[PDB]
RNA sequence: GCUUGACUGCGAGCGUGACGGCGCGAGCAGGUGCGAAAGCAGGUCAUAGUGAUCCGGUGGUUCUGAAUGGAAGGGCCAUC
RNA sequence: UGAGCCUUGAUGUGUAGGAUAGGUGGGAGGCUUUGAAGUGUGGACGCCAGUCUGCAUGGAGCCGACCUUGAAAUACCACCCUUUAAUGUUUGAUGUUCUAACGUUGACCCGUAAUCCGGGUUGCGGACAGUGUCUGGUGGGUAGUUUGACUGGGGCGGUCU
RNA sequence: GUUUAUUAAAAACACAGCACUGUGCAAACACGAAAGUGGACGUAUACGGUGUGACGCCUGCCCGGUGCCGGAAGGUUAAUU
RNA sequence: UUUUGUAUAAUGGGUCAGCGACUUAUAUUCUGUAGCAAGGUUAACCGAAUAGGGGAGCCGAAGGGAAACCGAGUCUUAACUGGGCGUUAAGUUGCAGGGUAUAGACCCGAAACCCGGUGAUCUAGCCAUGGGCAGGUUGAAGGUUGGGUAACACUAACUGGAGGACCGAACCGACUAAUGUUGAAAAAUUAGCGGAUGACUUGUGGCUGGGGGUGAAAGGCCAAUCAAACCGGGAGAUAGCU
RNA sequence: AGGGUGACAGCCCCGUACACAAAAAUGCACAUGCUGUGAGCUCGAUGAGUAGGGCGGGACACGUGGUAUCCUGUCUGAAUA
RNA sequence: UAAGGUGAUAUGAACCGUUAUAACCGGCGAUUUCCGAAUGGGGAAACCCAGUGUGUUUCGACACACUAUCAUUAACUGAAUCCAUAGGUUAAUGAGGCGAACCGGGGGAACUGAAACAUCUAAGUACCCCGAGGAAAAGAAAUCAACCGAGAUUCCCCCAG
């Protein structure tokens, strides 16, 4: 019997995957336990759906992830208030919301989560490394120069 | 009675035949199985008398689609 | 001594049988052997030594071949 | 504990020889810092010559036209044939364990003021048992039948062409 | 004690007792296509079958044959493939 | 009637009357007869209905050969001097009849086989629920006493009332004999006989069903029927026999 | 036609041919009306544990035979214009 | 429709009626005990015994109606078990049993014949059972045919013993 999964089996498959499995295993255990469910020709549409409507729902946003994080080299010029001192070196801080609404002025979204800062606080009149967070996995880019104010 | 709920298999009559051929009345009797089937759109267990066709016919027709072949020909179950 | 007539196809006419059948058979065609030749040879001096049909088997034979070409099977001939 | 097989790591001693030439093409050097080459040695294989492998520390080097040789280098690439190690992996046997089928003429609950039945919970067994189809054996337990004729009656004997 | 009602009452049947054997319970076994029911609301000091037939002395040799039980390397062997 | 043969003492018939057995249908062949004739004839059906229509078909006019195939010839064989079957003969459709075939097939007649039912008011066994056994005897265990042992062992008397115990009626049965044998009676009567508190007997009701039951076992009994009941059906079984 | 009438009746009788007939209910036909069922076009769609197979049986005139074809108790199992 | 009538054995009695409620004939109606599918429960058929609800009563008791089972649908309800489901009660609709043959289906003999007998035959006959209808079944090619074509099913005659 050729049937998917709902969940992960121990020497069989994973999540989700056409497998050929005994009648009695599938139909005395996997289907009446929620551990599986035939094809049926729907069910390679239907549970497969967590894999369809998932696509169907999962699809135009791998697209989304690229557009959200390209237009952050147009400007490259950002600076923002705060204190600082001699040395180059700061006198206060840097948080995430010193960035979020300092860059709204560039249109497209932006915000305090959505961007990551670094653990150090950029205390410097100097370029030290930022990122933003805008899709999980792929970085976006983050510098912005403190105004040494 | 001996019968399948799904096929409606029943003992068919015939003839046993020697070399000699000998002929004696005998009956072919079905694979008849009581069979606890999971009924996941109701959330029970449904006991059917069945052949083994019958439980390879519910595997491929699926027992929802059966049952309702079922209750659409009496046939409580 | 030499050889394969213990030949193949036929067969006037007889005999003997209720029938099935069995038997005797000159002569003809083809081919052979023996013999110089006439001729003799279709098994053994004769009379016993055998078993119908069916069902099959084997070989031969393009007779038949269920749309058609083939094949299967069947037929026919030889034999089990 | 038996076998096929995507695919790769091992299998290629007429001998010329620097000593272990299936083969055509792709080509002139492949690997070595996700470690070269030198030592002990892991359990394999071996023509008694070494091929490739597990690991230790290792840290800048083994590897061709090479001259020869019917064949030019495992220098890289690639389909591919003798050989032969492994597993995702297919089904084979055995053994063990399991549970979810199946069983339960165990307990308990309800239907239900019911020693039937069913359902439920639980325990016990458990892929056995049991049943179907097929199959071998056994099978006067039961059935259908056969079991000759001649014949100084029949039977015994003898006989049957 | 029983028996051939209607030609046989007996030396026949049965009998207590004896033995052999089966049977661990959903017992064997039996009636039943089955469900079930008997066995038994019993549990091996029980139950079924067989034979013998109170009691007393006893019950001898033989397992080649046929069955029954058991054993299993080999050979032969069905469906299947 | 049956027989080699019957007055035969072989069979059948008491008599009369009445009934009682070679049919019917379809096929086929032969004969007769009629019609048409190298042609004959239609079937179902249509219907102007015993007409007429309908020639679908059947038979015949050509056979030989296993067949292809050939054809008044063909087959056989390599081929026949040949040989086999054939060419040299009118058939066909009705009507009537004689035979054959299939059907019960001239009528009567089995034992029996099978199917489905009916029956445990008889009997066999069991289940439940009720009843019956006059009267007389024997006198087990135990108990008690006396007797006796260190105590148990133990022995007369009384008591006790066991038993598929004894004699014997009802009751249940049936060993003998006679009678009767178209009986009073399809199993009895008479005289005797056995059991008679038991494995007894009996009433009411109930259960078991035919290859089944039940059977203290005789193949006994299962409604005067039993080595497979009765009734109905298959069924006019079949009958080389009378 | 027939049946009756004191024996055999066209003309005695009942009848027969022929001609007629229904208040009421109803049948089969038609017409028509209420209620429900959908044609017509256009383009799609074309019946799976099925066909087929193995095993065992049956049915087809056809007895497994060289045996097609149908049905299927059991085990299997496609293609899909 | 009618001058005659009150069925028969079957007379008699007491009556009806004669110009249209005598009788007779037809249509629609009415009544239609008890048993019997029998249906409120039972039962040895024609009998026994109820329950509920109304309406009556002189307070002795009366009259009528309903009350089977199964299936379907619905409503209300309702467990073990939260949901639910089984299960329960009621309503409404329908069925139940009889009947000759024909029909379709589910099962299925033997005698007999073969001059015995088993394959075969008898025969899918007899018989049992289920179901239906005025007929039933069957039925619009996954059929035949033979390279020409036919054009669902059923019945008849041939093909043909
Ligand atoms: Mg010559
Ligand atoms: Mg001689
Ligand atoms: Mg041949
Ligand atoms: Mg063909
Ligand atoms: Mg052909
Ligand atoms: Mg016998
Ligand atoms: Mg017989
Ligand atoms: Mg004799
Ligand atoms: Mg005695
Ligand atoms: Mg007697
Ligand atoms: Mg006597
Ligand atoms: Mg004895
Ligand atoms: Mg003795
Ligand atoms: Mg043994
Ligand atoms: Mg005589
Ligand atoms: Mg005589
Ligand atoms: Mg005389
Ligand atoms: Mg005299
Ligand atoms: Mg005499
Ligand atoms: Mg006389
Ligand atoms: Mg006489
Ligand atoms: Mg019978
Ligand atoms: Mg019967
Ligand atoms: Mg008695
Ligand atoms: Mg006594
Ligand atoms: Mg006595
Ligand atoms: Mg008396
Ligand atoms: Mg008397
Ligand atoms: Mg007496
Ligand atoms: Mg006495
Ligand atoms: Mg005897
Ligand atoms: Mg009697
Ligand atoms: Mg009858
Ligand atoms: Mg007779
Ligand atoms: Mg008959
Ligand atoms: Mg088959
Ligand atoms: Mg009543
Ligand atoms: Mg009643
Ligand atoms: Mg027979
Ligand atoms: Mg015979
Ligand atoms: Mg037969």
């Amino acid at each position: 019997m050729q049937v998917i999964l709902l969940d992960k089996v121990a020497n069989l498959g994973s999540l989700g995957d056409q497998v050929n499995v005994k009648a009695g295993y599938a139909r005395n255990f996997l289907v009446p336990q929620g551990k599986a469910v035939p094809a049926t020709k729907k069910n390679i549409e239907f549970f497969e759906a967590r894999r369809a409507e998932l696509e169907a729902k999962l699809a135009e946003v791998l697209a989304a992830a690229n557009a959200r994080a390209e237009k952050i080299n147009a400007l490259e010029t950002v600076t923002i208030a705060s204190k600082a001192g001699d040395e180059g070196k700061l006198f206060g801080s840097i948080g995430t919301r010193d960035i979020a609404d300092a860059v709204t002025a560039a249109g497209v979204e932006v915000a305090k989560s959505e961007v990551r800062l670094p653990n150090g606080v950029l205390r410097t009149t100097g370029e030290h490394e930022v990122s933003f967070q805008v899709h999980s996995e792929v970085f976006a880019k983050v510098i912005v120069n403190v105004v040494a104010e | 009675s001996r019968v399948c709920q799904v096929t409606g298999k029943r003992p068919v009559t015939g003839n046993n035949r020697s070399h000699a051929l000998n002929a004696t009345k005998r009956r072919f009797l079905p694979n008849l199985h009581s069979h606890r089937f999971w009924v996941e759109s109701e959330k029970r267990f449904v006991t059917l008398r069945v052949s083994a066709k019958g439980m390879r016919v519910i595997d491929k027709k699926g027992i929802d689609t059966v049952l309702a072949e079922l209750r659409a020909r009496g046939e409580k179950y």
